[PDB]
């Protein structure tokens, strides 16, 4: 368990806000890209926002994505959307959290 | 500031995190917080 | 020794800020996320600092 | 492959069936997803914290 990551995010996304999501990975030494995305929940079907971030020694494997859930993209109507998937994808890992 | 635990430190900071480093804050649910500063 | 947090306090901080500090150390074969945070009390400095006065006094 | 299996005491094929090269990968090594809330055994298996 040498190769590890932290993606740190606001506890709650404000709709229409720009949420600065920062990723740090440890023990990598080759540069790699990751994408951080906000996807509709539970279907993961609609990508509300996505950010491509390069992790490398001059980054020091630290970067952030400015992600924004534009309000008219959420379906709205009778039910507000209470949840969304923050997802990260890279060569080395993928995780998504509600 | 401070916190009971790494997940608690993040939660009380008003953050959450994804990690594979053997921590998650989904255990950290709590009543609305009324401390005064 | 480790570098201090030397960053200037910015106008976007003026109501308040929170500093969180963290590292993962992966000794043996097991990672621990280690972290701390402190409340930072910042002056209520207005960004535009509008001031209003009458010309005679 | 073994093109022709040795039979009736015919000499078996000698040496390894496999050989290996050093190579520049296209793939990342997938990480462990750590135990999260669960207790992590030293091996890295996870068990209920109870």
């Amino acid at each position: 368990q040498e190769q590890t990551y932290v993606i740190s995010a606001p506890k709650i996304f404000r709709v229409g806000a720009s949420e600065n999501i920062v990723i740090q990975v440890y023990g990598y030494t080759e540069a790699f890209d990751a994408t951080i995305s906000i996807k509709s929940y539970p279907d993961k079907k609609f990508s509300y926002s996505s950010g491509h971030v390069h992790l490398s020694s001059e980054n020091k494997f630290q970067n952030s994505a400015i992600l924004t859930i534009q309000p008219k993209q959420l379906p709205g109507g009778q039910n507000p959307v209470s949840y969304v998937y923050l997802e990260v994808v890279s060569k080395h890992f993928s995780k998504s959290k509600r | 500031g401070g916190g009971l635990n790494n997940a608690n430190v993040f939660h009380l900071a008003g953050l959450t995190f994804l990690t594979n480093a053997n921590a998650d804050d989904s255990q950290e649910n709590d009543e609305p917080c009324k401390e005064i500063l | 020794s480790y570098q201090s947090i030397n960053i200037p306090v910015t106008q976007n901080m003026v109501p308040s800020s929170r500093l969180l500090v963290y590292y993962i150390v992966t000794g043996e074969q097991t990672a621990e996320l280690v972290s701390d945070s402190v409340w930072l009390n910042i002056e209520e400095k207005c960004g535009n600092q509008l001031q209003v006065h009458l010309s005679p006094d | 492959s073994v093109a022709v299996y040795g039979q009736y005491g015919g000499q078996p094929c000698v040496g390894n069936a496999f050989e290996t090269q050093s190579c520049e990968p296209t793939r990342g090594c997938p990480t462990e997803e750590g135990c999260g809330e669960r207790f992590r055994c030293f091996s890295g298996q996870c068990i209920s914290k109870s």
